[PDB]
RNA sequence: UAAAUAGUACCUGAAAUCGUUAAGAUGGAACGGAUUAAGAGAGAAAACAAGUAAAGAGGGGAAUAUUCUCUUCUUUAUUAAAAGAAACAUCAGUGAUUAAUUUAAUUUCAAUAAAGCAAUCCCCUGAAAUUGUUUUCACUUUCUCCCCGCACUAAUGUGGGGAAAACUGGCUUUAUUUCUUCAAUUAUUUUUUUUGCUGAGGAAUUUUAAAAUUAUUUGAAUUUUUCUUCUUAUAAUUUAAGUUGUUUCUAUACAGUACUUUCUUAACCCACUCGUCUUGAAAC
RNA sequence: UUGGAUAAGGUGCCUAAAUAUUCGCUCAUGAGAUCCCAUAAAAGGUGUUGGUUCAUAUGAACUAGCCCUGAAAAUGGAUGGCGCUAAAGCGGAUUACCGAUACCAAGCCAUAAAAAGAAGAAAAAAUUUUUUUUUAGAAUCUUUUUAUGAGUAGAAAAUCGUGGGGU
RNA sequence: UUUUUGUUUGCUAAUGUAAAAGAGAAAUUAUAUAUGUACCGGUACAUAAAUAAUCCUAUCAC
């Protein structure tokens, strides 16, 4: 409700929507990258190994990129920690283009940045 | 297939209704179909008409289903009538126009164009009030009683739209329009 | 722009010249960074002379070698020689300006009994 | 030796490890750790007895036929000599359009592949590579003009490695030419130069 | 550790396999589904066909319905609208 | 655009695309005779097109006249003035593209003999609706005091029955060639002769 | 006929341009007969020659040529762009330029 | 006089400014930045050749004056190799391209050639008698036929009125899918055609370990599979564990016209007088 | 810095990209042309384009699109210019493209922080032994990692240089 | 005009190309039609109608 109602201050600067899995994996294996360090100290590593992941989400129980994918996904119950473990992804701009980033995306006429709620998936795979 | 040409307007059957309350266990459910460029959109229409026209707000209802209509015979010309609504810089009109077309779908491409153009009437400022074929007997307009004539038939006064390739900027000798 | 040799990368063979340098005499083309406001320099704009910045660093691992590949060593006097008897192929010798020609000469000797090379052999030859 | 994965199936030739590096605290060690390099796979139209143009050389467009596949990757072409002026020569497959026209399709010359096939046999990689010998001699003329070039020439003749191509050439030749010369629209385009011309858009050409 | 290039996960293979170990599995699968030939395929869709058409009619059923609906509402509207002007 | 010379024959042409068409030509690197600018023409009717005309011309520099916007009233200086307008002639290369351009009325020494090449992209039957007013620039020009519009007229008169001279040799020329060409089929080889009638000649 | 061509005729351009930003690590090549986006990326990989004349001999000749590599097309109409060893001048940009059938 | 361009205005002798010569540019500024080019100068310390041999000119050091050995310059010739740049090739990274593809989902279809069903009929679609449902008559083709207008039409036909039928279309079937179809969109997968740029680093034990792959060996599995998977053991390999090779060229060169570099001109694009107070200066 | 892919905006020429596709509207005897923005109104129009409501294929009334009038200032003149009318105008839709110092990948510099740190042969070339390079351990230092980098007034640190002093 | 070699004291020998690689191509005219041919602008008959998506011209050496 919270992160919602956030979301709705947000809105004009921002797309999103439901990513599908597909595309979660593809997110987290080309532009995956972690926080590994000790805290609030952290450096961005890209995944590779499970070695990376394991160690700090080994108390929690999702060794690999599998498992992270996963709860990604699915909500489970170690998700916030695994989110937290992600750096932010750091995208292209979309491969073909956006329509108008002034705009929303439900404006009948051109635009992007409402709740795509489907669509958000193709806009990440353009911009992967 | 051919992607120069599409309009990606689809249509969308939308269920959706009222969150449950304790006061109001078994709320009615609203459906309609609405013409829109992909589903979410769609959505979002039915949201706003809900808003427009019950007390519904997105966040106090619930989408039941969200369909996608694709027309049956997509390549039989029907005769579609629609009605509008829709705001000018002055005030706000109602209006039929009719549309001599393959799909509904494409009845409302041309239908958005014609009011953009005609005018100037943006599609944020547009409420399509149904549309419908309407049967020969019953068209009132006369530019598509024209089509529904007999043995129709009429000589191609456009002008060539060559491919890109055979578009050269030179040219040996002067073009012709009339070709025959 | 960028002036590859091998793995010498020089970002900038172009020095910085001070703004204006150009434009009056009393203007000397030793870099001086202009304060003052509205200097244009100063801001930026397309078209007027660059800033040196740190961006512009040569790598740390090639940074004071020469086309040589090889530290550049001043000497002036033989003994000074002998500290790159262990080094001769990372240094390189420049005899110091103010060296005579027979002490010179000598140095050069040295060097060549060393298998250092010497950047300036050809002074007063 | 083959690497198999994704379904490729690579083919691995041993290669040398030739250039040494600077180490980061001690001394020396060489570059390539790797042994076994990916062989270079030609693409799926150069066959052993295809018409192919010479792009770049001095034999610049003459319409050459292909003899062998050569194992380091880059290929063998002949114009029979006699027929074409094209002598045994080494080329990349780069610097080569094959054409769609094969030699081995004609019914007259089709029966004579086999013995095609075992001349190109014979011919090996390291008999095209100069040694370091002939070039120092080479060389050592330029310490008057013309008389320079023909002893350059008589050097070049007496390679053994160069007589042995020759030889091998004029096999080829007396194998190959007669049914070529009596098929004589097939003779006559193997003589002749390739060129582009206006008309000829080169994108559109599926030659 | 010296930071290398970073491995293409989703292309390389043995990275991906790596990264996960399953993933060799669902390949082979992959590669298996893609295998079979067409034949048995045209076959099976001779068997959608005759599975297929109950559902076929419950949908024709249910979009029948909506088209109804759309009917009757626009009547309505019609009748409104003859009231208004009466 | 990759030919020494292109000569292009104005007539029939909308004034302004064809300027544009020629204006990238010349840019690109191209010398372009512009022959015939007698008849280009202009999409307005003819006297909405002298108004214009003559408002360009008023503005004259209020100080000294012999500077300032010189009213080049020949069509082909017209043709020249616009096609400048689209040209960055204030640079060097610019300049170079401006020269490279030659123009001229009727057609004369060489451009009688050359090949004269059309620009549809701006050809006036395309691009105007044959219900829209256009007007002769030629006509337009006469109209704000050029004069030498008869006489063109007369000499391009001239020329034409010169052209249907030429041609009937040309046409009796390319008979006997066909002639020649079927009579010489037969005495070729046959598989030769089928290979030829398969590919159109 | 003395000498064949074996390369197809093109215009070295501009550079690859903004509106009033040069670019010049890339030319725009026109290539004579192609006039299309697809047309254009037949020649994508090929070799290109700047040949150009000077006064003074140099390797004991008045020619030479940069070289470069068409790297990509450049937008609906046949252009295509051109990276070359070393930037080519815009003393260059009306002139001929020689797109080989190499690769 | 050592020296007078140290000649008493005398040490050095900067800049502004001016002269000579040369080179260059030159359409109402000039200069500048970024980028090449073309010129014109300089230059070899990376921008090839260590050593070995023959005999000259030197110098040293030791061993116990004269044996040994170490060298630097010349020279004759005598073999390297490395080095950089090209090109191709291979990987890896990162893109661009044009083909596709598996299993699903979503009222798709479309032919095939035999049967049949109804005739303003049917898939549909209208107009009339809160959803479903009943009935009403309205809707299709034609190069068919009849009557009037008698060539009247834009039409090689036609306006009106009326029939006919089921070639047309639709439905119902039974089979058929490479005669033609098997879309599109999503979901889930797999691969491919050309291809552009990049190659950082150099791992005395995380350039290992494992992954992957190949060739063997033991035991299972239901995806029955020359890429089926895991695992028992063993060797190698690279897809691991950031670019390696091959061949030319520079070149058998000591500076050349090549190479590096300075200046000088052009050319494309850009660029307003700096300092200053000022919300704000290119400022009239 | 190299490459990519975008943003705003554009894609007739100037000007890199569409004389793209697709549907309308508009002819102007001072057209129009894109936020801030560089002006226009009331009122009209048997101009043309759609409608709406009414009556008997005509007559009315409205209605809002574009266009026209209303619309006059002084140097000559400005959709930025040329020009454009089957638009290069106005309103849409569809693609594709071009397009920043922003984004992405990789490199290099610095800053910041983070890991972490008081003993050893590696290779090539020659012909089993010689020659060739290296054989590191400077804590404000070395190695590696990751992120970040605008800036006046101002603050700080590290550097650079001049005249003289002791060493 | 032709041939050869060259342009690798301020000078007294002297070079530059905004564009060579086949840089090939002469009806005219209308655009809701043209053009010829033959008669008297008219009539009859041919001809073009994706017209450079074409045609011409290249390689056969001495
Ligand atoms: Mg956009
Ligand atoms: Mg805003
Ligand atoms: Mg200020
Ligand atoms: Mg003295
Ligand atoms: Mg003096
Ligand atoms: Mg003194
Ligand atoms: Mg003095
Ligand atoms: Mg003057
Ligand atoms: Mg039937
Ligand atoms: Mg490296
Ligand atoms: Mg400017
Ligand atoms: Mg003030
Ligand atoms: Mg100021
Ligand atoms: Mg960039
Ligand atoms: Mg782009
Ligand atoms: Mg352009
Ligand atoms: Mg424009
Ligand atoms: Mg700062």
């Amino acid at each position: 409700k919270a992160t919602k109602e956030m979301l709705k201050i947000v809105e004009p600067y921002v797309t999103y929507g439901y990513p599908t899995l597909s595309t979660v994996r593809k997110l987290l294996y080309k532009r995956g990258y972690v926080r590994v360090g000790k805290v609030r100290r952290y450096a961005r590593k890209k995944i590779q190994d499970n070695a990376d992941i394991s160690k700090h989400l080994g108390k929690y129980n999702v060794h690999g990129i599998e498992d992270m994918v996963y709860q990604l996904y699915t909500c489970g119950p170690v998700f916030k920690k695994v989110n937290n473990f992600l750096w932010a992804f750091k995208l292209k701009p979309p491969r073909k283009g956006f329509k108008a980033k002034r705009h929303a995306f439900n404006e009948p006429r051109p635009g992007d940045w409402g709740n795509r709620e489907a669509h958000i998936n193709e806009l990440i795979n353009r911009m992967i | 297939i051919d992607n120069s040409l599409n309009t990606n307007i689809h249509q969308y059957h939308i269920v959706g209704r009222a969150i449950p309350t304790a006061k109001d266990k078994n709320p009615n459910v609203y459906r309609m179909c609405i013409f829109a460029k992909n589903d979410t959109n769609a959505k979002s229409r039915f949201w706003y008409f809900m808003k427009k026209i019950n007390k519904l707000k997105k966040s106090n209802g619930e989408l039941l289903a969200c369909e996608q209509i694709k027309e049956r015979f997509p390549l039989r010309v029907k005769n579609y009538g629609v009605l509008l609504r829709y705001d000018s810089r002055t005030g706000t009109h109602n209006m039929y126009k009719e549309f001599r077309d393959t799909t509904k779908e494409g009845a409302i491409a041309q239908l958005y164009s014609e009011m953009a153009g005609r005018h100037r009437a943006r599609a944020s400022s547009i409420n399509i009030i149904r549309i419908s074929e309407i049967s020969s007997s019953l068209v009132r307009r006369p530019h598509i009683k024209q089509l529904l004539k007999r043995r129709l038939r009429f000589p191609a006064l456009h002008l060539p739209t060559l491919q890109k390739e055979y578009r050269k900027k030179f040219a040996s000798k002067r073009p012709s329009t009339y070709r025959m | 722009a960028v002036k590859k040799v091998g793995k010498i990368i020089k970002k900038r063979t172009k020095k910085f010249t001070r703004f204006q340098s150009n434009r009056f005499m009393r203007v000397k083309p030793a870099w001086r960074k202009p304060r003052g406001i509205d200097c244009r320099v100063r801001r930026r704009y397309k078209g007027t002379n660059l800033m040196p910045s740190i961006g512009y660093g040569s790598n740390k691992k090639t940074k004071f070698l020469l086309p040589n590949n090889k530290y550049k060593y001043v000497v002036k006097n033989v003994k000074e020689m002998e500290p790159l008897i262990m080094n001769h192929t990372k240094y390189c010798v420049q005899i110091a300006h103010n060296v005579s020609s027979k002490k010179r000469k000598q140095i050069i000797e040295r060097a060549k009994q060393m298998n250092v090379s010497v950047i300036n052999a050809k002074a007063r030859l | 030796k083959h690497y198999n994965v994704k379904g490729k199936k690579k083919v691995l030739v041993p290669v040398n490890a030739k250039k040494t590096i600077n180490k980061k605290y001690f001394g020396r060690k060489v570059a390539s750790k790797k042994k076994y390099v990916v062989q270079r796979k030609l693409r799926k139209s150069i066959e052993v007895g295809k018409v192919a143009i010479i792009l770049t050389g001095k034999h610049m467009g003459k319409r050459c036929i292909i003899t062998k596949i050569l194992n380091s990757g880059l290929l063998a072409v002949v114009g029979p000599y006699e027929i074409n002026g094209v002598p045994l020569k080494r080329v990349d497959s780069r610097y080569l359009v094959v054409t769609s026209t094969n030699i081995f399709n004609f019914e007259n010359i089709a029966k004579l592949k086999d013995d095609f096939l075992n001349y190109a046999q014979d011919i090996d990689d390291d008999s095209f590579i100069k040694t370091l010998e002939i070039k120092k001699k080479q060389k050592k003329l330029l310490k008057f003009m013309n008389n320079v070039i023909d002893k350059i020439k008589e050097i070049r003749k007496e390679d053994p490695k160069v007589q042995k191509l020759e030889g091998i050439q004029k096999d080829i030749g007396s194998l190959l030419k007669p049914e070529i010369l009596k098929n004589k629209v097939f003779a006559h385009y193997l003589k002749s130069k390739f060129t582009l011309r206006n008309d000829m858009v080169l994108h559109k050409m599926k030659f | 550790k010296k930071r290398l290039q970073n491995k293409n996960s989703l292309t390389n293979f043995a990275v991906r396999c790596r990264l996960n170990p399953a993933y060799k599995l669902l390949r082979s699968l992959a590669v298996l589904r893609m295998r079979k030939s067409i034949l048995e395929k045209s076959k099976n869709k001779k068997e959608k066909r005759v599975q297929k058409q109950i559902q076929k009619k419950e949908l024709q059923k249910i979009n029948h319905d909506y088209y109804k609906g759309v009917a009757k509402a626009v009547k309505k509207k019609k009748k409104r609208e003859e009231k208004k002007a009466k | 655009m990759y030919k020494k010379e292109y000569v292009i024959d104005c007539k029939g042409h909308l004034l302004g695309r064809l300027a544009s068409l020629i204006a990238k030509e010349l840019l690109n690197g191209q010398r372009i005779v512009a022959v015939r600018c007698e008849d280009i023409n202009i999409s307005g009717s003819l006297y909405r097109n002298k108004l214009k005309y003559q408002e360009f011309l008023r503005l004259r520099t209020n100080t000294n006249p012999k500077k300032g916007p010189l009213h080049l009233r020949e069509p082909s200086k017209i043709l020249w003035r616009c096609v400048r307008g689209m040209l960055p002639h204030k640079t060097y290369k610019g300049q170079l593209a401006l020269k490279k351009l030659k123009v001229c009325v009727g057609m004369p020494y060489p451009y009688d003999k050359k090949k004269k090449y059309v620009l549809p992209s701006a050809l006036r039957a395309f691009r105007l609706k044959k219900h829209r007013r256009y007007c002769r620039l030629g006509t337009l020009s006469s109209r704000v005091g050029w004069n030498y519009d008869t006489l063109v007229k007369k000499n391009e008169v001239l020329r034409k029955q010169v052209s249907k001279a030429y041609y009937k040799k040309k046409v009796n020329n390319l008979n006997e060639k066909k002639e020649i060409k079927t009579e010489a089929l037969n005495l070729i080889n046959p598989e030769q002769r089928q290979v030829l009638e398969n590919f159109g000649y | 006929l003395q000498a064949v061509r074996l390369y197809e005729k093109g215009v070295i351009l501009g550079y690859k341009r903004s509106q009033r930003n040069q670019d010049p690590n890339f030319t725009l090549i026109s290539i004579k007969n192609v006039n299309t986006k697809k047309h254009a990326q037949f020649y994508v990989g090929k070799r290109v020659a700047y040949v150009y004349r000077t006064t003074k001999h140099h390797d004991g000749v008045k020619i030479k040529c940069i070289w470069g590599k068409v790297c990509r097309t450049h937008g609906n109409s046949g252009v295509i762009r051109a990276k070359f060893k070393t930037h080519i001048p815009p003393k260059a940009f009306g002139d001929r330029v020689r797109i080989l059938m190499y690769p």
